[PDB]
């Protein structure tokens, strides 16, 4: 049948894949040991898109986890769900990248690529037909960016007929910890632009502000913020997983989304975010759902598109809902701000509803937006790159690995190409 | 005195969880049947179920989803022991008692006892295996269930004469 | 004998086919097992079902439809459904992949390898059928997967058999609502490909369906259940003349011959007058005058075109239930006296009536009313060209910007077909206006 | 009277013969002891068995079949099975050495010391036999040990008895699946050595058997159990004419005379229409029109030859069950009217029809259907030449490099044999195309 | 209660082994027979087998296969005393009590007690040695087996009335 196998890479992927997979497992009601507890016929039937089954009712995940430092994988294995992950999928190098993009792109990749390809093709032969692969990494990751670029380069021709879905968190515009993250991210996106199809953009300042906004609980964990983002990505996944008249396939969505190839950077959206007393202080109705989902602050990816306008929007709805409410909500938003849409296309609105409630909450939703707000983001990155390339800071490592400024010249030429691209289209 | 239906509501909620778990139940059952090799029989005795479960059950569900079926058929006997003594009973309650006593059995004739609307079990059921076999096996539970809820349905109308029949 | 065969393409069409066949088995009193009570109806498959179901000596009916669907989800839902034992196992054709709303992807990439087996189903129905008056197909122009497969299949069956009737039924693209924007493309593609082989195309719209639902049914939260039930009663009304007889019988042959003055244009619209809530019909009364006023009411239409701007060509009124010729002809005479209705001067006669004594039937658990007198008003008018006007006004800008075309060209198509589609459309309007010119 | 001797050569054929007579004992109710229950059947030994089983006053039925295998393994396991008491002790010819797939090894090194014994067996069968119309040979073309021994024994039975018939049945080489590459070599040897003596040759291929199994028998894990079940049902159907009666009985001799237009080419193809799972059987209807459309469906036949590539010459339909010649001739008239099916101009008609009233029988532990009307389809067509075409383009480059030769030249052969066989198959193909051209 | 059936299950797994080693027992029994010279007799009395054991048994297997048959015979012999007590029993249970008590006899007539489907032992029996001898001697074990099993089959059917019949 038709399934999905996942690539987990980078030290963010370390925690992110763990949280995401355990969220899925709890959503499907399996014990931490691994023996499913019979409660959901639909999920038992449809598990075959994500998990293979092992002797013992053990729906083994088809996720390939890769990094270099053994400590992270040791901690993950010691984690509550290390058992769900197999020694087969525990592949790693025995050294450190220094989070250097060039090192992780040419030096240690040169030795790990064979084995990682081996694992992924092992799973590929094991299964019949994929929609493709989705990746969890960050462009803000010194190792994730390089190794992910390597593997996408390896595979986009190997399976030229699939989905290259990617999940990546942009470093905080106010602070990037490392000073060379701009260089690493610039090179990474230079390779990503011609290869990928989908990229979900994430930022952590927005996560902190959401915590201060509705979580309001002072001291959560980065793991809990991963809980939230994993809930979002799980919601976008469940479309295939579950019934209800909505056209689920990620290609169904993408062909409906991307007006022209160069659009690969995307803004998610999510549904009820609830505080300590708002559970009993909330009237759970579709119209206020719509208001919250299209709030000015409910966005969580990059920044307020209030500067710019709207290109495409898709709204998926998880629970017991009807057609008329979402239809009239579309009408009402269209009438509320027809101006804030782009004239080249009306009805940027795309609708999809699954009739299966989430566990814990009855009716909810997810949203994905392609809007004109990433421009200021990569204008930032352009400015820092121009500044740091003006004096050529921190370059002797890259030279010693064997690169040159010529690469950066054409990469930033391409970035300016995308700059003018967006400015022409939405301006 | 009413607690029989208090237990019964949990039992029927389990039956609805089985309503979710019915195609899965037969999905495992057919793999069990292939391995047990006795395909020429209408499945009425749970001895076929035991022959199915003692072996080739290397996948989690293979044990639980079969064993709770024996668990519920034991639980119904636990309830029926309460009905056995209570009061002697009006003739209709008596008849319900004795027929349920008979129908509670290991290898009985509960093979092709298909029922009336709604009883969606055979409706949801697929094909020839379900129309030549898979008769009483899927419907015997609600049959006993309704014929035992009529037992309480006359209990509120049991007069002062019947309030003391076998309790005294 | 008197039998037509139904195709249902698209997971959008699967639930509507399921609902209508459910309704059918209800009024026929078909037990969900597939067998009748002690009363004898079975034989060599010759009774009230022999038009729709096929119940041979085994005593189990065979519905004369095939549901083709690209995705396993809802087709396996119905493969787990209640009446599946009735449903033929591999008459529920299922695929593994999508058309991704892409017309060419659904018409070329995977169609070639499914069309052969579905043709085998068609011919293995054809051998057993004799009368084969034609086909009844549940689809949509904006098939997210059904559209392209339907286009290829329609072409294939048109070329293999060009003597029977082709009856296409679709949702229309909602004029001011769009859940997706590949639909403006695929709609015109289907249209320009189908105009020269399709026989009779009929159309509905969900927005006005809901508008009715809270206008007279007054339902504030209806569902697809009601949507499918109402399209089902529409098709049941059009098939009643085959189900039974009445004062005078008619047929799809007459439907075409009268309904079509001139070729190409075969796009009328149906309407059902006694749409009303149960309590309302409980405390009101029904008769010919009011049902005629209703079927001529300009807003009970489920197409966003205005008769007062259009100009009428055809009207067929199919009455089901109890009537007499006297009062009904009085009503229609009052109509043809009435000056608001503006038919062409071309047609002296523009009316065709078909009578059945049998009243319409209801469904347990339903929400409709106790109709003893119903009528379906199937009418064609010039008012329709506005829809294509709006659609071309939408499409010209999409075509000039050629958005989304990277995918279509990547899967391997070109631009000349997208051109000739719009010149076919422009032909459609240049044929719509001069005919309305009297 | 009516009776024949069956030959069963090859460890490929031993279990299939076992299964065939396992089926055979069912319909006659032969108990695994060798005696029917208390109903009077023992005596002079003249009933339905007298053709196949031999139940004298000793009361034990005795099949008129010969099981020959060159390896002790499977013959000893069946000699430890459940019907060995039925089985005559040494008609289970057990061999102490193997032919190594080598046709010349099994034709020269080992055959001589066992041909005498098998001759003694067959003569001490022929003495007791009276009618002894012919021999039913179950073997394999790529005979690992069924090739050379079969060739030598068929040569000897041909030379000693050229007055009666010989019925050859074997698995055709798998067109695109290779279990051995010595198989083509030994196969072509056998073919060219058999063309001049083989009377009635028929071939089987497992790939499409499996395809049928998961098409309509609906099994994802079938086995030889099912394979041999199908083939044994085929041969039981073909023996039904001798077994029982109907409207008419036709014999292998007429099968030959009509089915062969012209000598050499005696390689027709059998098929069974009501191959179907019991579930479809229960919830579907069976009759002449649909079963005939199925029997002319090009992919219901185990051989990978395209009839629409070829042109039909011969067809023979056998009807097991209750039917009427009315609908029989109606269906065949529809066939003749059909334009897709292209018989050759030479034959005006193409049918040979056979009827027996008794419906087919199911087996305990059986995966087949509850079939009432059955038809066997013995057809011959031009397209089969493609199989030998494929074999020969497999052959040519092998032959060019002379691979594995050391084996055969050392064991004692030379090139002239294979040299001959090539232009032998060339003659086969050229007469194929010559008769294809009119 | 079901402890004896628990013991049987092992007994019939050893019977499954008997399927594996039954013909070898027959061959060793021949090796006994030639030197015993009681060749004009269908074997029915285990006194013949005791007359077999003591001599021409200097090769391990000769004793090893032979002895354990009497061990299982004594096993079921022990099993019968527990059945002897329980309760008086339902008529069918009592009739099975008499049947099992009757069949236990060392010098008995169990020589030609052929059984129905499947009972493959005579099927595997080769030639006329088993068509004039070797009858009930090879399946008298299933004869007690199946009927004592359908004895305990009514145990799940036993009412409160039959619960106390001979236990006190
Ligand atoms: N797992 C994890 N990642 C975090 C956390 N906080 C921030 N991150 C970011 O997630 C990014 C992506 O991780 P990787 O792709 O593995 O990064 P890398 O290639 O190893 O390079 P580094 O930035 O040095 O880690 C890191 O660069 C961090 O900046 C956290 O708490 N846990
Ligand atoms: N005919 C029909 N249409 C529906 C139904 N529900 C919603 N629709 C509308 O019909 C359209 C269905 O088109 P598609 O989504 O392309 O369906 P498809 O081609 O069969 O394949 P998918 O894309 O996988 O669904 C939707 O855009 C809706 O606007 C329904 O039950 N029946
Ligand atoms: N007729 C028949 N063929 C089979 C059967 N099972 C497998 N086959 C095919 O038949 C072929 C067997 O032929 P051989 O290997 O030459 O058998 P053989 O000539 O009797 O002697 P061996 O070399 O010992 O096997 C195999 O290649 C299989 O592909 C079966 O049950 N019956």
């Amino acid at each position: 049948m038709r399934e999905i196998v996942h690539l987990q890479a980078g030290q963010c992927g370390n925690q992110i894949g763990a949280k995401f997979w355990e969220v899925i497992s709890d959503e499907h009601g399996i014990d931490p040991t691994g023996t499913y507890h019979g409660d959901s016929d639909l999920q038992l039937e449809r598990i075959n898109v994500y998990y293979n089954e092992a002797t013992g009712g053990k729906y083994v995940p088809r996720a390939v986890l890769v990094d270099l430092e053994p400590g992270t994988m040791d901690s993950v294995r010691s984690g509550p769900f290390g058992q769900i992950f197999r020694p087969d999928n525990f592949v790693f190098g025995q050294s450190g990248a220094g989070n250097n993009w060039a090192k992780g792109h040419y030096t240690e990749g040169a030795e790990l690529v064979d084995s990682v390809l081996d694992v992924v093709r092992k799973e590929a032969e094991s299964c019949d037909c994929l929609q493709g692969f989705q990746l969890t990494h960050s462009l803000g990751g010194g190792t994730g960016s390089g190794m992910g670029t390597l593997l996408i380069s390896k595979i986009r021709e190997e399976y030229p007929d699939r989905i290259m879905n990617t999940f990546s968190v942009v470093p905080s515009p106010k602070v990037s910890d490392t000073v060379v993250e701009p260089y690493n991210a610039t090179l990474s996106v230079h390779q990503l632009v011609e290869n990928t199809d989908e990229t979900y953009c994430i930022d952590n300042e927005a996560l902190y502000d959401i915590c201060f906004r509705t979580l309001k609980l002072t001291t959560p964990t980065y793991g809990d913020l991963n809980h939230l983002v994993s809930a979002t990505m799980s919601g976008v996944t469940t479309c295939l997983r579950f019934p209800g008249q909505l056209n689920a396939d990620l290609r169904k969505l993408a062909v409906n989304m991307v007006p022209f190839p160069r659009l690969h950077f995307f803004m998610p959206g999510f549904a009820p975010l609830t505080s300590r007393g708002s559970q009993q202080y909330r009237a759970l109705t579709v119209p206020e759902l719509t208001q919250q989902m299209f709030d000015a602050k409910n966005m969580m990816a990059a920044c307020d598109p209030r500067h710019g306008r709207y290109l495409t929007v898709a709204a998926v709805f998880r629970g017991r809902m009807s057609m008329k409410e979402v239809d009239e909500q579309m009408l009402n938003v269209q009438n509320k701000n027809s101006s804030y849409f782009v004239e080249w296309i009306p009805n940027n609105v795309k609708t999809a509803v699954c009739d299966i409630p989430p566990r814990g909450l009855k009716m909810s939703a997810t949203f994905i937006g392609n809007s004109t707000a990433i421009q200021e983001l990569f204008k930032r990155i352009s400015e820092q790159f121009t500044a740091m390339f003006r004096r050529k800071a921190f370059l002797h490592w890259y030279t010693g690995e064997g690169m040159d400024e010529m690469e950066f010249t054409e990469a930033e030429s391409n970035m300016n190409d995308l700059v003018s691209e967006y400015q022409q289209y939405q301006d | 005195m009413n607690e029989v239906k208090e237990s019964l509501r949990s039992i029927e909620q389990k039956y609805k969880l089985f309503q979710q778990q019915q195609f899965t139940f037969i999905a495992a059952l057919e793999h069990c049947r292939e391995n047990a090799h006795d395909k020429i029989r209408p499945i009425s005795s749970i001895e076929q179920v035991q022959s199915y479960m003692e072996h080739y059950c290397n996948n989690s569900t293979h044990r639980r989803i079969l064993i709770m079926f024996m668990d519920i058929c034991s639980e119904l006997s636990k309830l029926c022991q309460h009905f056995e003594a209570l009061h002697s009973g009006t003739p209709v309650t008596n008849s319900l008692l004795e027929k349920c006593k008979t129908l509670v059995s290991q290898s009985n004739d509960l093979s092709s006892l298909r029922a009336k609307y709604p009883h969606e079990v055979v409706n949801h059921l697929s094909c020839d295996e379900a129309r030549n076999h898979y008769g009483g096996v899927v419907s015997l539970i609600p049959i006993v269930l309704d014929f035992m809820k009529e037992w309480i349905a006359h209990s509120e109308k049991l007069p002062r004469k019947v309030l003391q029949h076998g309790t005294t | 004998m008197r039998e037509c065969i139904s195709i249902h393409v698209g997971q959008a069409g699967v639930q509507i086919g399921n609902a209508c066949w459910e309704l059918y088995c209800l009024e026929h009193g078909i037990q969900p097992d597939g067998q009748m009570p002690s009363d004898k109806t079975i034989g060599g498959g010759d009774d009230s079902f022999n038009t729709f179901f096929s119940e041979t000596g085994a005593g189990k009916h065979v519905p004369r439809a095939v549901f083709v669907d690209l995705e396993p989800t809802v087709v396996d839902e119905v493969r787990t459904g209640t009446y599946r034992q009735l449903f033929h196992p591999e008459q529920l054709i299922t695929g593994k992949e999508d058309a991704a709303n892409n017309y060419a992807r659904g018409h070329y990439t995977i169609g070639k390898e499914i069309v052969d087996l579905v043709l085998d189903r068609i011919r293995k129905l054809a051998d057993l059928c004799t009368g084969l008056q034609g086909f009844l197909i549940f689809h949509s122009f904006g098939g997210g997967t059904g559209s392209g497969f339907a286009s290829l299949l329609m072409e294939r069956l048109s070329v293999d058999y060009g003597k029977k009737s082709k009856l296409e039924f679709a949702i229309y693209p909602a004029p001011q609502v769009s859940t997706a924007v590949v639909e403006p493309y695929n709609s015109i593609l289907t249209t320009h490909t189908t105009l020269e082989h399709s026989d009779c195309a009929f159309m509905v719209d969900n927005e006005a369906i809901y508008d009715i639902c809270r206008r007279n049914l007054d339902i504030e939260r209806p569902t697809y259940t009601n949507l499918n039930r109402l399209i089902g009663q529409i098709v049941s009304s059009i098939t009643a003349s085959l189900r039974f007889d009445g004062a005078l019988n008619v047929d799809l042959t007459e439907f075409q011959t009268n309904l079509v003055p001139y070729p190409r244009i075969h796009f009328p619209l149906a309407t059902y007058a006694p749409v009303i809530s149960a309590e309302k019909a409980y405390h009101e009364q029904l008769s010919v005058a009011e049902i005629t006023n209703a079927c001529f009411e300009p807003a009970n239409q489920m197409v966003k075109c205005d008769p007062r701007h259009g100009k009428y060509m055809a009207c067929c009124m199919l009455y089901r239930g109890d009537v007499v010729p006297k009062d009904v002809n009085a009503a229609i005479a009052t109509i043809k006296t009435k000056r608001t209705i503006q038919f062409v001067d071309w047609c002296p006669t523009g009316f065709k009536v078909g009578i059945n004594y049998q009243p319409p039937t209801v469904v347990p658990g339903g929400d409709l009313a106790k109709v003893q007198r119903a009528v379906c008003m199937l009418s064609n008018t010039t008012a329709i060209a506005e829809a294509w006007a709006r659609l071309d006004h939408k499409f010209d800008l999409m075509y000039a910007k050629r958005a989304f075309v990277h995918w279509y060209v990547g899967e391997g198509m070109e631009e000349g077909e997208f051109s000739e589609a719009r010149e076919d459309l422009a032909a459609l309007e240049k044929d719509y206006e001069e005919v309305g010119v009297d």
